[PDB]
């Protein structure tokens, strides 16, 4: 979708806020928000592409100024409600309860070795998105291609600043999970993946930096041939 | 930046804390989240996985031309030679700074970042100010925000991580370091130098 999250090229967002140093987690709730990702992933709330799409559907003013891990909380709740795994009314009641009783205990629960094993395997083994497909790549290094002007409402990795822009294929990588299906609950449907080089003048017009380019990754359906 | 509509940071933190504890309580009751799971994730990215790992890769590339070739050929496979890899670095592509080219990496659409070599990203990397501007005015941004002046005749390549491919910058080896040990060289390698927003440390 054409959400405000797609900020590449947006002006007026302000100066970078960069403290000289900072902790990995600025508050205990951030640790919890972070760890909720493998937990909800394992429990089938959402895959990675769906995760991103939940964040993209935030109130844009809230997105722009909220602490980063709050984005993660929003997408957990979004997918919890979507899948019927989270009752909103119960969540609201419990929120008020912990507003009024911030030091009240968490529910009694058993620890689970399998959740630690999952964490360790995910962290050190990874969750690779590369896939084998039967079709060969349509494009190759050096091909001049044009990025799609399609504007899906659902999830995609189609930054507005590259739409309709041409570019040169720089590397084919192989096939990967396709966001336009995966992020919308339509499955992996993998597609060949390419890095494409766009000049700054192509992107930003005749006054753009004559000596800069942007490299952007394009799944096969995103691009069509200009000069081979 | 001032927003007259926005609550204080303290009120925002109070509200987020209650919301997160509430959600946490429900995921715990579902049996899918536990206190040990939370502590394990936090411990990994507070103490085990961080930019010292990328630094080891960089200094090996600096001191081993064959490894550097392998690193640039296939980032994931090369890093596995050092026992480095995993979550959000399953697919790594390293790119080499030279006298002719400077690389800088961004995730304009979100926050994507090569966790296995850099750990979790700093907040400024994830925030809209850096993400919006670096693809549009990288030369100006590097100068103004990071005090890093890239001469106009030198090409700047900005890598936008729109896929699961994770881009990592191999900074140039600073002058005056001939014959230094890998440990000594590693002191020059920063998180920032592997994002591309700074060079490796001089001297
Ligand atoms: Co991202």
């Amino acid at each position: 979708m054409n959400g405000v999250y797609d900020v590449g090229g947006t002006d007026g967002l302000g100066p970078i806020n960069r403290p000289a140093d900072e902790p990995v987690f600025r508050a205990e709730w951030e640790k919890v928000a972070f760890a909720m990702f493998p937990a909800t992933f394992r429990a089938g709330f959402m895959g990675l592409d769906e995760f991103r799409f939940g964040i993209e559907q935030m109130n844009p003013a809230e997105y722009l100024e909220s602490p980063y891990y709050w984005h993660w909380i929003r997408t957990y709740i979004h997918h919890g409600v979507r899948t019927g795994k989270i009752d909103l009314e119960e969540l609201e009641r419990r929120t008020q309860y912990y507003r009024e009783n911030p030091d009240a205990p968490l529910p009694e629960h058993e620890q689970k070795p399998e959740l630690i094993e999952f964490v360790n395997q995910a962290v050190y083994g990874g969750l690779p998105a590369s896939r084998e497909v039967d079709r060969p790549p349509k494009f190759k290094e050096g091909d001049v291609v044009r990025f799609s002007t399609a504007s899906p409402k659902g999830h995609a990795r189609r930054a507005r600043y590259v739409r309709g822009k041409t570019g040169t294929v720089v590397k084919h990588h192989g096939a990967y999970i396709y966001p336009d299906t995966a992020g919308n609950g339509l499955g992996e449907c993998p597609e060949h993946l390419y890095t494409v080089r766009f000049t700054a003048q192509e992107l930003w017009g005749p006054e753009g930096d004559p000596n800069s380019s942007v490299y952007y990754d394009c799944w096969e359906p995103y691009i069509e041939l200009v000069d081979t | 930046t001032e927003n007259i509509l926005r609550k204080s940071d303290e009120e925002i933190q109070k509200e987020i804390t209650a919301r997160v504890k509430a959600l946490e309580s429900m995921l715990i009751e579902q049996g899918i989240l536990t206190t040990s799971m939370i502590d394990r994730m936090a411990e990994i990215y507070e103490n085990e996985v961080g930019p010292h790992l990328g630094a080891k890769v960089v200094v090996k590339a600096w001191t081993d031309p064959e490894f550097k070739k392998r690193l640039l050929a296939d980032g994931t496979e090369a890093c596995k030679e050092l026992g480095i890899g995993g979550l959000q670095g399953e697919d790594m592509m390293w790119v080499e700074n030279t006298d002719e080219v400077h690389h800088v990496v961004v995730c304009t659409l979100c926050s994507c970042y090569p966790w296995p070599v850099l750990g979790l990203p700093p907040n400024w990397f994830k925030e809209p100010q850096y993400r919006s501007r670096v693809v549009r005015e990288p030369r100006q941004l590097l100068k103004e925000e990071f005090g890093f002046e890239v001469p106009p005749s030198k090409e700047i390549k900005v890598w936008d991580s729109s896929s699961e491919m994770r881009f990592v910058v191999l900074p140039q080896r600073p002058a005056g370091t001939d014959g230094w040990s890998e440990e000594e060289l590693a002191t020059l390698v920063t998180r920032e130098s592997m994002i591309g927003v700074e060079p490796a440390k001089a001297v």
